[PDB]
């Protein structure tokens, strides 16, 4: 939900995807809050496809290799097998750092209280 | 300086900061001042430092790399009116340097090639001193005026700042401090409990990755998360539905 | 959804009209009362014992 | 006695009896989706019947005789003046409705010689059709083509001969959405109507109930369902507010 | 019989013509991957794991 | 065919491409080369597709 000014006046990206057998999709995003956001499937912006409106308060983006975007844990739209990411974005913080993890599927327990995860447990020993 | 890196501590750290939390701040900013009354401080290095100043002068701040031919620059003025107000623009021009002394309400050139402009309230809430400067990497430019930070995104190939002060005083003393920033500084935020400096304990580091201990970084020693972590920013992947509980 | 369209009763009304759609949620009924009747032969053995 | 004719008994014993009430008839409706820009569609089924041959004898036409005498089209509508014909549109918008449309050539709008739909094998009958029904793909066909499921066209309204079907070919999914009644200019989808007992059509769950709207905030998805799949609360997404 | 589909966009699968195939169970026809020729017995009984 | 239809096949409708289409069997010959039918429909014991 980093918030600023987009004043690129060179049709940039924000986010920009290289498929499987070299293809090129860039979404980008606005504000009004609402989150505006089209797609370009082309080399430049010809077109403009609409998205949808992403919520307030996004706290976790996620690409799955198949074309998965999660946005705060739904599926919001399904893509292409992705190859490669070229991203710019920022948070509202100015302090630490964020996480960009790689993470394969594992089989775990959770706790959910208030929709949110309290308590992860891992299934790997036969115990 | 203790008591102006501790008037630092309290106006420009009250930036953001929520409560009993501590992290790593890096930002390339402040370790010892400079007074300057030359009027044409051209000084050429590789980010923005922070100026400060209490009385009724107008300023004026260009940041540019070379003089280029479409890479924007940034204009900026800060002028005293009824309100003292700041705009900052973002355009482009090749006649011209800072040898001036005149009125600056908007005065630097119509470049034809101009995106970004705002005209900013500084908020002099504070009757003592209060830090006002910037900062740019390579794409990412930063905004400090007033109470808040502002992004934006355009390019910086930035490597000469001129700043400047135009008006011919016969003979008057500022009580005024500007710097300029070309260093990879680090510290470390506290405000556990409060230290009751003003709320946090502060420290500056020497090297390198500190006692800070952002709890968002963890080592995967197998392959798995940490336990005892908190997931404020991990989510059960779906489609269907979400749980409650 | 006991060999039907959906699990839910307002879905298949709003696909089919009534004439078919009565067939459908047939199997809908006399599936769930089988789902009592498993219920309450449970429950009266713990009344019971 | 609405609890007496459910325990079979003009008298009862005295206790407890669980008792509700029938609920209404009529009840505002109620759709929420996500929200997209309109981009709606007009296709109409059209079927002429040559009545100048046959005048009045059309009721002894054996069956594949009216196959000669149909005219069986896609009328799509264009969104500049008029209509255009085809034969097999395949859909490939947001927004769409089928439509329906029988004209005999001469007056005879009797039950002798009507036209009308029939479901035949789709999970879907046809004057249902307009209602909030989503898909993934969508395409329709007149002719033996590729065999999805087929709807029937029938003649006689008390003896239905069929003419030959409307083949539909479809999968599920969200990105395709039937509407109604055209819901134009609008980039927002609304009706959200609180306080009464509504019938909703929230991203394709239905049913009916009463929604209200709380001050609680969860950083989640977008709906929230039961342990028996009903709606529980759901999630604007143009603003942060959630439903209950 | 019953009939496959054969769909032209991958992510918008709009179809041409189906291939329909005609079958009953039974054991005289069997389907092999990769043309075990040569041989008059089939094998690879793979024994103790 | 992509001969007419150069990088707009992505917009060609639906039955477009059955003009476009050729769909049949290849079948093999144990002789040397292979012979195309439109619905072989099989004897022998062992097949593939
Ligand atoms: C997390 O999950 C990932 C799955 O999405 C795992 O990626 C898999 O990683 C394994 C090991 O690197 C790959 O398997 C190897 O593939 C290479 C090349 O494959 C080709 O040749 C093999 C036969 O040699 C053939 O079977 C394949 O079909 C290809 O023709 C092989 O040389 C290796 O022998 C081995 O098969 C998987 O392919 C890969 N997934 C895919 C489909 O790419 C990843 O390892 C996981 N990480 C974890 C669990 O730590
Ligand atoms: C979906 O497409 C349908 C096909 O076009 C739409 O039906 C059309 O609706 C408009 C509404 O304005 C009609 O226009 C009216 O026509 C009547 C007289 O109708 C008769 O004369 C016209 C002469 O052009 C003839 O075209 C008709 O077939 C009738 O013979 C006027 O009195 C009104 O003032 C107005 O002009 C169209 O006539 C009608 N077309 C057909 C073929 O029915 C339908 O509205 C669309 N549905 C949507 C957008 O939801
Ligand atoms: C960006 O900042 C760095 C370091 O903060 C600049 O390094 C400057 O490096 C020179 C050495 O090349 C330092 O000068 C030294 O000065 C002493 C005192 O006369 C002299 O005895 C040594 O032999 C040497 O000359 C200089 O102090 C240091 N300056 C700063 C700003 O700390 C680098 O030059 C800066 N970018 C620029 C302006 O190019
Ligand atoms: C985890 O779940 C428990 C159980 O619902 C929550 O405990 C409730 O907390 C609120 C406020 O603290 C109390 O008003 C309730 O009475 C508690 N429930 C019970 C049964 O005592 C707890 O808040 C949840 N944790 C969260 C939401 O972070
Ligand atoms: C604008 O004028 C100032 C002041 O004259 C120039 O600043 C000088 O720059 C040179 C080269 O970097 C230094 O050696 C001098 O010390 C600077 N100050 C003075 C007083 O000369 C600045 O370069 C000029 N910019 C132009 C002409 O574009
Ligand atoms: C900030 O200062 C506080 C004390 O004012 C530190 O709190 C102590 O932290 C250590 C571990 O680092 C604990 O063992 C002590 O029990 C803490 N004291 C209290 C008050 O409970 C705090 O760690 C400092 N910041 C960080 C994160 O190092
Ligand atoms: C580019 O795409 C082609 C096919 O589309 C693929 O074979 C190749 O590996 C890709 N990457 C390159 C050339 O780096
Ligand atoms: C992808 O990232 C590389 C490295 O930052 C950059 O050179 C390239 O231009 C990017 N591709 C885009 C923006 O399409
Ligand atoms: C810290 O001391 C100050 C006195 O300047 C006081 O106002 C403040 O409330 C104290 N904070 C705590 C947490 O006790
Ligand atoms: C709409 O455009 C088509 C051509 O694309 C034209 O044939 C038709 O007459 C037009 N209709 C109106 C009334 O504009
Ligand atoms: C559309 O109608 C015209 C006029 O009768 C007819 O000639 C044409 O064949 C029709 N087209 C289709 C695709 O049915
Ligand atoms: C196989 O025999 C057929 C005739 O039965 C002949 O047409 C074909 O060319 C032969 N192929 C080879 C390569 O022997
Ligand atoms: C086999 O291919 C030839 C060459 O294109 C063609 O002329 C012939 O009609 C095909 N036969 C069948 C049965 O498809
Ligand atoms: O069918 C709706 C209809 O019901 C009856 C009356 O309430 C009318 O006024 C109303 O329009």
């Amino acid at each position: 939900s980093d918030t600023d000014v987009y004043t690129d006046s060179t049709t940039d990206d924000q986010l920009h995807f290289t498929f499987e057998d070299n293809t090129t999709a860039s979404i980008t995003c606005y504000s009004s809050n609402s989150y505006l956001c089209f797609a370009n499937f082309s080399h430049s912006s010809v077109s403009r496809q609409f998205l949808g409106i992403l919520p307030p308060t996004v706290r976790e983006f996620a690409f799955g290799r198949d074309g998965s975007i999660f946005v705060n844990g739904y599926k919001y739209f399904s893509l292409q097998p992705i190859k490669s990411v070229n991203f710019s974005i920022s948070s509202v913080e100015n302090y630490g750092f964020w996480t960009i993890a790689y993470t394969n599927y594992t089989d775990v327990m959770v706790d959910v209280n208030g929709t949110v995860i309290t308590r992860l447990f891992y299934c790997d020993s036969p115990l | 300086h203790e008591d102006n890196c501790g008037w630092y501590n309290f106006v420009y750290n009250n930036k953001v900061g929520p409560n009993a939390k501590y992290s790593y701040i890096n930002t390339q900013n402040l370790n010892i001042p400079n007074v300057h009354g030359v009027y044409f401080d051209v000084r050429e290095h590789n980010s923005d430092g922070v100026w400060d100043q209490i009385d009724r002068v107008g300023l004026l701040i260009a940041i540019h790399g070379t003089s280029h031919y479409s890479l924007l620059m940034v204009l900026q003025d800060g002028v005293e009116a009824s309100q003292p107000h700041v705009a900052v623009k973002i355009c482009h021009w090749n006649p011209g340097n800072i040898s001036t002394y005149h009125q600056f309400d908007v005065n630097l050139g119509d470049g034809g090639q101009c995106v970004f402009n705002q005209r900013f309230s500084l908020d002099t809430v504070l009757t003592a001193n209060d830090f006002y400067g910037f900062q740019w990497t390579d794409t990412y430019v930063d905004i400090y005026l007033g109470g808040t930070i502002t992004k934006v995104w355009v390019v910086n190939d930035w490597s000469v700042v001129e700043a400047s002060i135009s008006s011919h005083w016969n003979a008057l003393n500022y009580g005024y401090y500007i710097q300029f920033v070309n260093r990879t500084t680090y510290y470390a935020y506290n405000s556990t409990g409060g230290s009751n400096y003003t709320h946090l304990q502060l420290t500056e580091c020497h090297t390198d990755y500190c006692a800070g201990y952002a709890k968002n970084v963890f080592v995967p020693i197998d392959g798995k998360i940490p336990e005892g972590f908190s997931f404020s920013n991990w989510f059960l992947l779906t489609d269907k539905s979400t749980l409650v509980q | 959804n006991f060999q039907a369209i959906s699990s839910s009763i307002a879905e298949i009304y709003n696909r089919l009209e009534k004439v078919e759609a009565d067939a459908q949620v047939d199997r809908l009924i006399t599936g769930r009362l089988a789902a009592l009747n498993a219920y309450v032969a449970q429950t009266l053995t713990q009344y019971a014992e | 006695n609405r609890i007496k004719c459910q325990q079979l008994k003009h008298e009862l014993p005295d206790g407890f009896y669980s008792a509700s009430m029938l609920v209404k008839k009529d009840l505002p409706k109620t759709f929420v989706t996500m929200p997209q820009f309109y981009n709606w569609m007009n296709v109409t089924l059209h079927v002429v019947l040559n009545d100048i041959e046959k005048k009045a004898d059309i009721i002894l036409a054996g069956a594949p005789e009216l196959a000669s005498l149909a005219d069986i089209h896609f009328e799509i509508a264009q969104a500049n003046g008029s209509v255009v014909n085809v034969t097999s549109v395949c859909v490939q918008a947001r927004q769409l409705a089928l439509f329906y449309k029988y004209t005999s050539l001469q007056g005879l709008y009797t039950y002798s010689n009507l036209v009308q739909l029939q479901n035949y094998d789709c999970p879907f009958s046809p004057q249902q059709f307009n209602n909030y029904l989503q898909f993934e793909t969508l395409c329709f066909d007149v002719s033996p083509a590729v065999a999805g499921c087929k709807w029937s066209l029938v003649h006689d309204v008390k003896w239905r001969t069929q003419f030959a079907t409307i083949t539909v070919s479809y999968k599920d999914g969200a990105m395709i959405t039937t509407m109604p009644k055209a819901q134009l200019g609008f980039q927002d989808i609304s009706n959200i109507v609180k306080d009464e007992c509504t019938d909703y059509n929230i991203y394709g769950f239905q049913g009916t109930g009463i929604i209200r709207s709380t001050t609680s905030r969860l950083v989640a998805g977008l709906y929230y369902t039961s342990a028996s799949g009903d709606l529980l609360g759901f999630k604007i997404s143009t603003t942060g507010e959630i439903f209950t």
